RNA sequence: UUGAUGUCACGGAACCUUUGUUGUCUUCGACAUGGGUA
């Protein structure tokens, strides 16, 4: 399940650290690859918590 | 001298060409250049530039001439006329300078020594070779030597691969340029011959030139003597002017689909209600208008031009969207010819990919004239493959080296076949394919691709020539041709999906003997009958039939027939055809085209890809070198089974069915959730048929393990577990049987207690015969919702989970209505009839699915599956903090207001004021008054009671005009005073100079004018401000005479069409002369009453106070204007309407006049008029617990959410953190397939109608019945305020009663008056109680508690019932469900009966409920109370209240006086959540 | 645009792998509308 790890990365993330940036990029890439190749990880049907903060952080990252 | 000889070449086929190379690379070391030397060259004028033309080198022609000369020499005797013609020299010691060397076997006729290297005379052959320039071959260029831009102008490149016989997959390939012969057939050159050459050598040269038959890889005969880009930019700019950007790919696909005919643009689909507002074709100028203009343009009228235009439009839009041995043989030789036709029995696919066409992944091969092609390379490869299969020996050869000597190669070095093309030239069709994720049961991420396919029925010409030393054709070739004639010819690619089956028809053959002299000299004269006239002459000398081989080996593939029985609707999706078909539906079935002559023929069928996927999935779930790989192939090996499209026997025509989603809270249709689909009809009475076949190798058939796997899978498919098609959740694609013929019973061999009663109900409800109850209440949910993170996958039959069938029976307790909405004029006044299919009364499975889901979600405390989260609520104000102001970044403020008459016959402000200042653009100077003085000449002997002295002047028409110096000289003023009896009679004779006392009172009087009236010329300031004209808007129209209009004298006046020229007719209070009222007359309205005569005037404008505007206030104002604009109950005449609704204002603008309320810093709300609406700041989804909202819902928080579009992680912001609730786990969601399937219901006995029909001889049709009005549900009644204490109550449920008796009688249920026919009400055909229906439910991988709770929700208890159909508030549609049988599955072979486990399942369900909620179960009791069915000797009275009590003859209350009573805003929720609460 | 005593390139199938599928009861009652009086 990469969703929990992404949640952990996000809640701990701060954008001044290239370490944090590369860790979050790796987690998102790991989730993307698991989405492309079919596997048992696709049965995880949940989402993230703290929607406003998560939206702000994701928008800041992908932009 | 050196007399020459002109030559020419006429190409009968496309020829090949080599690309240009740099000078230094043209050497023996380069591999590609050495691989050339047999194809045509390309010229370059300048080395950097690509300009030039093709040409052919003379050395190649010299080699061909030499080869033919040797062939003739070994053939006849080696004697040209009478000379020996020595074998010649082909060896030298200096092999370093040559570029190529001979690798074939040189031929032999004599055993003598070759002639000396230097001698007196040479033989004719040695003269032909030369070795002393006796003969000089010239290069051949073209007629006239034109020039071309580059090689791509005359030809196109193509890829040619080499396969492995063991597996059937390619591993290497090479490229080449191909040039069509219809465009460049002729070449010319010359040959130089010296005078010393012998006449025998000349005759040999002539014979050899006539004998040469192939050059540059083609047959030859030798003889000697703008709007697209513009329209694309227009359409793209239009889509960008809108925000319809997601539809670009779909639009490009539809445009490319339109290429077939321009007439399809005229017959394009439109939107519902007959209006041109399609969500694709009317995005705008509009796309439809543009396509019509491009269609009717003259230059694009041409068919081919239209086709090219459409293809270029599609390409542009898709781009934007993405953005030496010397061995003898002998003199024996024969030449055998075979002719025939190769007809296509299925579609075919010859792959050929173009670099400048990216939209389609897989493309077919075509000529520059758009004709289909059958390449020589493919025919040769298939012949080689069949020969290798016949000999059962692969050829282990390699490129280069000496020639091979195996039987296949020896047979293949005698073969010649001709390239072919067809007359049919219509465009190819397109097919779409997907990949399914086996875990979730939905498509994978990004697994979509296209495929181009050619139609079936095309006929090609066929010609094959064999040259060998045998008496006739080899036995292997005879057997291969017999296989091809039978229909075992698989030529094209994609054979697994059923492409490329051809048959050979009308075969003829003849043998020629080129050993006989006369026959040889006749062959040479006629050039071998290669040209068209020679071919016709040869065809006049051909015998029919074909030979018969001795050693006949049977074919390798065996046919297996298939027949399927289907008793339900079927559909196979095709969105593009739905996007261009004229029917106007959301989903359409699949249809293919058969090529007959030059015209197509539509036919519906089932896709071979879909069938293959279904069978593969069935095989893989009950069981690299694994079985699946071995049988179905993989990416490293070819398959061993080939499917085909299945067709229907007696061609059906599609129907249409409509659907709608119901909101759980309001109980009405959810917005933007109305859709329909077009399946083929099917039913048990006249089921559908399917026919087809599939092919399988014999080796697989002779394998017991593979036959066992196939038999198991087909048995599972036969036992209703795997439906065919889509939308299986609502009873589509239910297979009933499946046959398999033509296998010798190798695969077909494997394919071959009563229920307990319900428990009684303990629920009790007290009903009194005098009170009146409400027709619906609510059920309050629980606080906790259980969610599981890992649902059960679909990849296997898990152990510990159950699978099988459930059979039920449905009974009607009250009359039922289920209409057929295809026809709305069965009997303006709409009419409907009962649902039917092939003249059989039925109920669709979607209705039953929704009905059962509504109760299951209540039993298992789950989320609100269907709910409009983004709706915003509004409420009317009632007659303080709203202050005037003007708009921008901040808003201005005013301190006070004042009224200005505009609709009375006293002021006449229209004659004076300008239009701009009426609109409020310019300032105006007006005259405000704040207080008025009211005398009473005698002492009160009032509330304030001031004092003074009056000074009489005169007495006018009655009245009393006089100046009054109050407080003994302090203040003075004039006025008019009426006679007050008991005080006025003291002064009836006036003196004109007499003074009397007076007491004055003050009253608030805030008005403004521009010229002071005649009555009050004193005490009037002059201040500046703006005006707020809104027009006549206060109006009170109704059905008939009220009370004020009843007192009107005479006929009321006419209507003015303008909003300015209205004036008052009559005052309401005639005595006091106040409350002006206006009335007017129109044709059918006849009743308008306007009670407004003053406007508003602001003043005291300030400059300091400034308040920022928020976006929340902005969106609230937008919703306010939308609510004003969309009002069904609006007054008809626009003159009686406010400005915002008359002029149709949409957005806020600067400089407008509006009221507002503010906090310390920002503004909170804005309204256009004094008494207006209030709009909630929060959406309806935020007024409920987060655990009750849908698991996969919509965005409610502040944010566009569009920045994260086109990224993967955006989907995680719309899902709950804790997973899925039980309802979404069972019934499925948008990214998870369900585990239950419902089926269509059918009536068992003969129908029983509510009203007898007009014809006694037609018992299958019933009479009509008229219903009352049916209006929308209103959330505002349940949520009567904006305060945070109000929340969503719960799920709505309707109660059971017998109000339908009054409607059947014909009277209104509430008032008892007769029902009025009108365009608004409806007429329906209804069935009576006592009828019975039967249906079936199928589940898969369910737990004990899930199955038990499902059975409970089906058959709850005795004394309870469900609600089905329409008119539920009137008592229609109470039904009861009882279970009949419960089958189960153990293995593929055994299916037991599970009727003796229902008590255990029910107990486990109750235990799970107890262990989820610790024995509270209040919602359970509430639900059981609401589902209670009244028993005998109990007739509750249930109906809605009227708007007012005067409209109710029964004397019961109405809504207006009920709001100020029991149902006030503080206890409304409590009184609505309690079931069976009386209100009268 | 060729060399000359040597050309099996008709000496080589663009081939092989992927279900247009998933989720939705043709359903239904409380208003609308801005002022007026002193
Ligand atoms: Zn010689
Ligand atoms: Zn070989
Ligand atoms: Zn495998
Ligand atoms: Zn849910």
């Amino acid at each position: 399940n990469p969703i929990r790890d992404i949640q952990d990365r996000l809640k701990t993330a701060k954008f001044d650290n290239k370490d944090d940036m590369m860790n979050l990029a790796s987690s998102l890439y790991k989730y993307e690859k698991q989405l492309m190749d079919s596997s048992e990880a696709t049965l995880c049907q949940q989402g993230l918590s703290n929607r406003p903060n998560s939206f702000s952080q994701l928008s800041q990252f992908r932009d | 001298m050196t007399t020459t000889m002109k030559i020419s070449i006429e190409f009968l086929e496309p020829f090949r060409m080599t690309k240009w190379q740099e000078s230094t690379r043209r050497n023996k070391n380069n591999k590609e250049f050495v691989r050339g030397q047999a194809f045509a060259r390309w010229h370059r004028n300048k080395k950097d530039n690509t300009k030039g033309r093709p040409y052919i080198t003379g050395t190649l022609l010299r080699s061909a001439v030499i080869r033919s000369a040797e062939n003739l020499l070994t053939l006849s005797d080696g004697k040209i006329s009478e000379k020996t013609c020595c074998p010649g020299k082909f060896d030298t010691e200096d092999k370093d300078r040559l570029l190529q060397l001979r690798q074939r076997s040189t031929l032999r006729w004599t055993d003598k020594n070759p002639c000396p290297d230097n001698a007196e005379t040479y033989c004719p052959f040695c003269e032909l070779l030369g070795r002393s320039f006796r003969i000089h071959f010239g290069n051949l260029s073209l007629p006239g030597k034109p020039d071309f831009d580059g090689p791509k102008a005359i030809g196109s490149q193509r890829v040619l691969n080499r396969v492995d016989f063991k597996s059937g997959k390619a591993h290497d390939f090479f490229k080449a340029y191909e040039v069509d012969h219809t465009r460049f057939p002729r070449f010319e050159g010359e040959i130089t011959i010296d005078n010393k050459v012998s006449a025998e050598a000349r005759k040999l040269l002539c014979d050899s030139l006539k004998f040469t038959d192939r050059l540059c890889g083609a047959l030859c005969v030798i003889r000697f003597d703008n709007l697209a880009e513009k329209t694309a930019e227009q359409i793209i700019s239009i889509l960008d002017d809108n925000k319809k950007t997601e539809y670009t790919r779909l639009l490009a696909d539809a445009i490319r689909s339109l290429r077939r005919s321009s007439k399809l643009v005229a017959g394009l689909p439109k939107d519902h209600d007959g209006k041109d507002d399609h969500y694709l074709w009317d995005i705008g100028v509009t796309i439809r208008q543009i396509l019509t203009t491009s269609a009717d343009t003259k230059e694009l009228k041409n068919a081919g031009k239209w086709r090219e235009f459409c293809e270029k439009l599609g390409e542009a839009l898709y781009l934007k969207s993405k953005d030496s041995r010397s061995v003898s043989i002998g003199s024996v030789l024969k030449e055998t010819v075979v002719c025939g036709e190769l007809v296509a029995k299925t579609p075919f696919f010859f792959g050929a990919i173009d670099e400048d066409a990216k939209q389609t992944d897989l493309q077919v091969l075509l000529t520059p004239d758009n004709k289909y092609r059958l390449p020589r390379s493919a025919v040769r490869g298939i012949l080689r493959r069949d020969l290798q299969t016949y000999f059962d020996s692969p050829c282990n050869a390699e490129l280069g080296g000496r020639p091979c000597m195996c039987k296949t190669c020896r047979i293949m070095r005698g073969i010649t076949v001709m390239d072919a093309r067809s007359e049919y030239n219509a465009p190819p069709e397109i097919r779409h394919r997907t990949r399914i994720n086996p875990f979730t049961g939905t498509v994978a991420e990004g697994a979509l691709f296209n495929m181009e396919v050619a139609p079936e029925g095309i006929v090609f010409p066929f010609q094959l020539r064999y040259r060998g030393s045998e008496d006739g054709l080899p036995d292997a070739l005879k057997t291969v041709l017999k296989w091809w004639a039978e229909g075992q010819a698989f030529m094209s690619g994609a054979a697994s999906t059923g492409k490329g089956r051809f048959r050979m028809e009308n075969a003829k053959y003849e043998t020629l003997d080129l050993s006989d002299e006369n026959q040889r000299n006749d062959y040479l004269k006629n050039w071998g009958w290669r040209d068209e006239k020679g071919l016709e002459e040869l065809k006049k000398r051909l015998n029919s039939g074909l030979p018969e081989p001795g050693n006949y080996r049977d074919p390798k593939w065996h046919e297996i027939n298939v027949s399927i029985e289907m008793a339900s609707p079927f559909i196979n999706g095709d969105p593009i055809r739905a996007a261009v078909d004229k029917r106007g539906t959301d989903v359409v079935t699949f249809v293919k085209y058969k090529a007959e002559g030059e015209e197509a023929k539509p036919v519906c069928a089932y896709k071979a890809e879909s069938f293959r996927g279904v069978i593969r999935s069935a095989v893989a779930r009950i069981h690299c070198e694994c079985l699946l790989c071995q049988i179905f192939g993989s990416e490293y090996e070819a398959g061993k089974i080939r499917f085909e499209d299945l067709v229907f026997e007696s061609d059906p025509e599609p129907v249409t069915f409509d659907h709608v989603a119901i909101d759980r809270f309001t109980g009405g249709a959810a917005d933007k959730k109305k859709f329909d689909d077009s399946p083929l009809p099917g039913s048990p009475a006249r089921p559908l048929m399917l026919k087809g076949s599939f092919w399988i190798r014999r080796d697989v058939l002779e394998d017991e393990e593979y036959c066992k796997a196939l038999g198991k899978a087909l048995a599972d498919v036969n036992n209703g577990l795997y439906p065919l098609g889509g939308k299986s959740a609502i009873g589509y694609g239910q297979v009933k049987s499946l046959g398999i013929k033509g296998d010798d019973k190798r695969i077909s061999r494997l394919m071959n207690v009563a229920v307990p009663e319900k428990p009684k109900t303990d629920a009790e409800v007290r009903i009194e015969a005098e009170k009146v109850y409400y027709p619906h209440y609510f059920v309050e949910p629980h606080k906790k919702v259980e969610r599981e993170e890992k649902p059960c996958g679909h990849q296997k039959f898990h152990e510990g989970r159950l699978t099988g069938k459930i059979r039920c029976k449905l009974i009607t307790k009250t009359p039922l209505i289920v209409p057929d909405t295809s026809n709305d004029d069965f009997f303006y006044h709409k009419s409907y009839a009962f649902f039917r299919l092939h003249k059989q009364i039925m109920i669709p499975g979607s209705e039953l699915r929704g009905m059962v889901s509504s109760v299951y979600e209540t039993v298992t405390n789950s989320c609100f599956r269907i709910f409009d989260e983004t709706k915003r609520l509004s409420w009317r104000m009632d007659a303080q903090d709203f202050l005037p102001g003007r708009v921008g970044k901040h808003i201005q403020k005013f301190s006070e207001t004042a009224r200005v008459p505009f609709y009375d016959k006293t002021q006449k402000h229209f004659d004076i004021l300008d239009e701009q200042e009426i609109a409020g653009e310019k300032p105006v100077r007006m005259w405000v008054k704040r207080f008025i003085k009211r005398l009473s000449l005698v002492d009160p002997a009032w509330k304030r009671r001031k004092e003074g002295i009056a000074t009489f002047i005169e007495q006018k028409n009655g009245s009393y005009y006089f100046n009054v110096v109050t407080n003994n000289g302090c203040t003075s003023f004039h006025l008019w005073h009426k006679p007050d009896n008991f005080d006025q009679e003291k002064l009836e004779g006036i003196q004109n100079g007499e003074k009397l006392d007076c007491w004055v009172r003050d009253s608030r009087y805030q008005k403004a004018f521009q010229e002071i009236p005649e009555n009050d010329p004193d005490g009037w300031e002059c201040k500046e401000g703006y005006l707020h004209v809104v027009g006549p808007s206060k109006v009170e129209f109704s059905d008939k005479k009220g009370d004020v209009i009843n007192n009107f004298q005479g006929t009321l006046p006419s209507v003015p069409n303008d909003w300015k020229t209205i004036r008052t007719n009559d005052f309401k209070n005639r005595k006091r002369k106040n409350e002006p009222v206006f009335c007017c007359e129109d044709d059918k309205g006849n009743y308008y009453t306007m009670a407004k005569y003053c406007e508003t005037f602001f003043f005291d404008l300030k400059e300091n106070e400034e308040y920022e505007i928020p976006e929340k206030a902005r969106i609230k104002y937008k919703e306010l204007l939308r609510v004003y604009n969309n009002n069904p109950q609006a007054v008809p005449e626009s003159v009686f309407q406010s400005r915002v609704a008359r002029e149709n204002v949409e957005k806020l603008k600067s400089g407008d006049l509006v009221y507002f309320k503010h906090n310390e810093k920002y503004v909170e709300d804005i309204v256009p008029v004094r008494i207006s609406r209030t709009v909630d700041d929060r959406m309806i989804g935020k007024r409920m617990s987060a655990d009750l909202r849908p698991c996969h819902g919509d965005w409610v928080e502040d944010g566009d959410l569009s920045a994260l579009n086109a990224y993967p992680e955006k989907r995680l912001l719309l899902r709950h953190p804790k997973g899925l609730c039980p309802a979404c786990r069972l019934f499925g969601t948008g990214s998870y397939k369900g585990r239950v399937r419902f089926g269509f219901a059918s009536l068992e006995n003969d129908p029983e109608w509510l009203i007898p029909g007009k014809n006694p001889g037609d018992p299958f049709h019933g009479g009509p019945v008229m219903l009352s009005l049916l209006e929308r549900p209103r959330p505002t009644w349940s949520i009567p305020g904006s305060d945070n204490k109000f929340k969503v109550p719960g799920r709505k449920f309707y109660v059971h009663h017998h109000a339908w008796k009054t409607i059947k009688d014909g009277n209104h249920p509430t008032t008892g008056k007769a029902i009025e026919q009108s365009p608004n009400n409806r007429t329906v055909e209804a069935l009576a109680g006592g009828n019975s229906f039967s249906f079936e439910i199928a589940f898969e991988n369910l737990k004990e508690w899930e199955l038990g709770l499902l059975i409970h929700s089906l058959q709850l208890e005795k004394g309870l019932a469900h609600k089905l159909g329409m008119a539920k508030s009137m008592g229609f549609g109470s039904v009861e469900i009882d279970v009949e049988s419960v089958r189960l599955r153990k293995d593929w072979k055994q299916w037991r009966n599970g009727n003796s486990e229902i008590p255990n399942w029910l107990g486990k369900g109750f235990a799970k409920l107890k262990e989820w909620f610790r024995d509270e179960l209040d919602f359970i009791e509430n639900l059981k109370k609401l589902l209670w069915f009244p028993e005998g000797d109990q007739a509750p009275r249930v109906c809605y209240p009227m708007l007012r009590k005067k409209d109710d003859p029964n004397g019961n209350s109405g809504y207006e006086e009920l709001k100020d009573g029991e149902f006030k805003k503080e206890d409304r929720q409590k009184k609505l959540t309690t079931p069976w609460t009386p209100w009268a």
